[PDB]
């Protein structure tokens, strides 16, 4: 069986774009995911009903002085649920926006799990994100971790690419 | 007489001086770039 949700539909300057991502079911337990993506071409000013949900990429902050700790916690969409020390941390984001122009937000609502490597590799969530604001320009979640940690990378890229299979063979 | 003058305003009555002047030093240093971090912080959250 099947259960498709759509992620984005947004007014581009070459049309309007939709993406599908329908993950297949089977006995219960899904299987695969199918991202499909499609273009209505011309231009659109529906920017009452055009929204965008994106699952952003993990943000690895590394607090290394002490008012990095201090720097957070003013941070009001940054919310611990626990008294626990911590020197590093991921931050595994999703994010829904809202449009009221071509690169203005009506609605932003970003929520998100923070998270923390014990020594002992047990990994236990130290808090939650949950911002939320009207009319803005960016989202000042991920600007932060834009600036103040890595990303994630797990797509390494090699410094030189190698060639499969060569000639017409193709 | 040889005279000693120790006009000290009281500074020898203050137990480990190095390490207490050293405390009061980071205390007002680490006060004042928590002040300062998050106020950058919060002014370019603000410019988001």
């Amino acid at each position: 069986s099947t259960k498709a949700e759509i992620k984005a539909v947004l007014n581009q300057p070459s049309g309007k774009l939709v993406e599908v991502v329908g993950t297949i079911y089977r006995e219960g337990k899904p299987v695969m995911e199918v991202t499909s993506q499609f273009l209505y071409r011309g231009e659109y000013n529906d920017y009452c009903n055009t929204f965008q949900k994106v699952t952003e990429t993990p943000v690895q902050v590394a607090f290394k002085s002490a008012k990095d700790l201090a720097v957070l916690r003013s941070k009001e969409w940054f919310h611990l649920e626990k008294d626990v020390q911590f020197d590093v941390l991921t931050f595994r984001c999703e994010s829904t926006y809202k449009f009221k122009s071509a690169n203005v937000y009506s609605s932003i609502k970003t929520t998100g799990q923070v998270l923390l490597e014990l020594p002992t590799k047990e990994v236990i969530q130290v808090g939650s994100v949950d911002y939320e604001a009207g009319t803005s320009y960016g989202n000042p979640v991920t600007d932060y971790l834009s600036r103040n940690g890595k990303t994630i990378e797990e797509s390494v890229i090699f410094e030189n690419a190698i060639p499969l299979s060569s000639g017409e063979e193709l | 007489e040889p005279v000693m003058a120790d006009l000290n305003g009281g500074l020898q009555f203050i137990d480990n001086l190095k390490d207490f002047t050293s405390k009061l030093r980071t205390d007002l240093l680490e006060t004042a770039d928590i002040r300062r971090a998050v106020s950058i912080e919060s002014a370019i959250e603000q410019k988001v």
